[PDB]
């Protein structure tokens, strides 16, 4: 995020990081229950992934995070990879997130509910906060 | 990426309005926000757009396309959650 | 779902 803020730790506790095999951060996601993720389709995820839950510093080694296998990837049919549309995967972890107070799920909205423009919202993540 | 975990309060735009700046690339599946002196990123892909509502945060989007340059004036683009969750609800129900 | 228990702030 470029020219956003420090969170308070623990305090999105459904953020996760996803790591390839090297242990590179390459995009987020959120816990919506102990066994799923939901993430962007085009995060282009693999089995080979996994799902880290309970990080804040990812340069501390004394977190007590949660490094979770990936047991299969359910990228949405809809999703369209020539205009981005419709970009959501769903992971199904290998074995259950422990939740904690650091390690917990976000709620999904009814498919009816109104979310207006003007609303402000928050977004977080690892991403670069410089181009 | 930075070590700690980042965040941002940024506004929802309207479709209509959005397109004003992304033109048809903007479908009904997707929800822009920013555009507000703050930016979505590269490594952000994939995390939350939360917004809160009776007390609780809901997923609203899901941190999808924008800027390729991550400017703070151009609306960033989220997969809209409430467009896509009888999806997430089905397939949790089947597996 | 949706409340953390370590309160975010601003």
């Amino acid at each position: 995020i470029v020219n956003g803020e420090e969170a308070v730790p623990g305090s999105w506790p459904w953020q996760v990081s996803l790591q390839d095999k090297t242990g590179f951060h390459f995009c987020g996601g959120s816990l919506i229950n102990e066994n799923w993720v939901v993430t962007a389709a085009h995060c282009g995820v693999t089995t080979s992934d996994v799902v880290v839950a309970g990080e804040f510093d990812q340069g501390s080694s004394s977190e007590k995070i949660q490094k979770l296998k990936i047991a299969k990837v359910f990228k949405n049919s809809k999703y369209n990879s020539l205009t981005i549309n419709n970009d959501i995967t769903l992971l199904k972890l290998s074995t259950a997130a422990s939740f904690s107070q650091t390690v917990s799920a976000v709620c999904l909205p009814s498919a009816s509910d109104d979310f207006a423009a003007g609303t402000t919202c928050v977004t977080t993540g690892w991403g670069l906060t410089r181009y | 990426t930075p070590d700690r975990l980042q965040q941002a309060s940024l506004p929802l735009l309207s479709n209509t309005n959005c397109k004003k700046y992304w033109g048809t690339k903007i479908k009904d599946a997707m929800i822009c926000a920013g555009a507000s002196g703050v930016s979505s990123c590269m490594g952000d892909s994939g995390g939350p757009l939360v917004c809160k509502k009776n007390g609780a945060w809901t997923l609203v989007g899901i941190v999808s396309w924008g800027s390729s340059t991550c400017s703070t004036s151009t609306p960033g683009v989220y997969a809209r959650v409430t467009a896509l969750v009888n999806w997430v609800q089905q397939t949790l129900a089947a597996n | 779902c949706g409340v953390p228990a370590i309160q975010p702030v601003l």
